[PDB]
């Protein structure tokens, strides 16, 4: 007979191309606000 | 030019003033810019003081009188607790003489016109309508803030709500009475008021 072939190794169809990692979470916002100024010295408060 | 310059009823009192000048000097040795005590200012327009009863009384209606400004807010849990001692105050003060002594203007920091009627109601002194810009000028002029929502031109951030100021007929302040200030004895810093000397002459 004829009979045809299959015996593929292990290398050769278990580390395939895979499909990559979809790289994602760029996770970046901003910084807290920033609250104004309003402290002020004893001598040029009062005197 | 008293406390502080970079506010609004000093900015309209100087520019009226030197307006005075100027014109004095066109028609007419005169001295310019006119020297402090000499300028001259109103503190209230003719519609800005109403009593309870919702009739409105002029400047003039004031002499002879301790005029003290009251800032103050609704929801605010100090002015609250302060307003009892300071209606009792006052009750006690002009109840025992032959005469009036004190005078209260309600100042508004509040949000809404139903918040400053309903804040209004428990008062029986005098006030100062809300949408009218007097309320914020004097705002702006005696350094009162709750938060920083105005520009200040480096300023100091005086006191918060509530506050009691006494002031004089030009809008100086003649003393301030410490409830949250420097000293901060809140609810007794009433009993520091010299009726006597500070007078809206």
């Amino acid at each position: 007979p004829t009979l045809p072939f299959h015996g593929e190794s292990a290398y050769r169809t278990d580390y395939v191309p895979k499909p990559l990692p979809e790289v994602a979470k760029p996770v970046e916002v901003k910084l807290p606000p920033t609250l104004p100024f309003n402290a002020q010295s004893c001598y040029r408060s009062e005197y | 030019s008293q406390p502080v310059f970079a506010s609004p009823l000093n900015v309209e009192k100087r520019r009226l003033n030197e307006e005075r000048a100027l014109m004095q000097a066109q028609k007419a040795n005169i001295q310019l810019p006119p020297n402090y005590g000499d300028m001259d200012l109103i503190l209230f327009p003719e519609g800005s003081l109403k009593n309870s009863n919702n009739t409105v009384i002029p400047q003039s209606h004031l002499k002879g009188k301790s005029v003290a400004l009251y800032f103050a807010d609704g929801a605010d849990p100090k002015c609250a607790s302060l307003l009892p001692f300071l209606l009792n105050y006052y009750r006690t003060m002009n109840e025992g003489g032959a005469n009036q002594k004190i005078e209260i203007i309600f100042v508004s920091l509040d949000r809404d016109r139903e918040a400053f009627e309903s804040h209004r109601a428990h008062m029986p002194w005098l006030s100062i309508d809300l949408e009218n810009p007097l309320t914020e000028i004097l705002k702006r002029h005696f350094r009162v803030m709750k938060e920083y929502e105005v520009p200040t031109y480096g300023y100091g951030s005086r006191t918060g709500v509530p506050s009691v100021i006494v002031i004089g007929s030009d809008g100086r302040e003649a003393q301030f009475l410490p409830i949250c200030s420097g000293l901060e004895e809140g609810d007794r810093a009433l009993l520091r008021w010299d009726w006597r000397n500070t007078k809206f002459a």
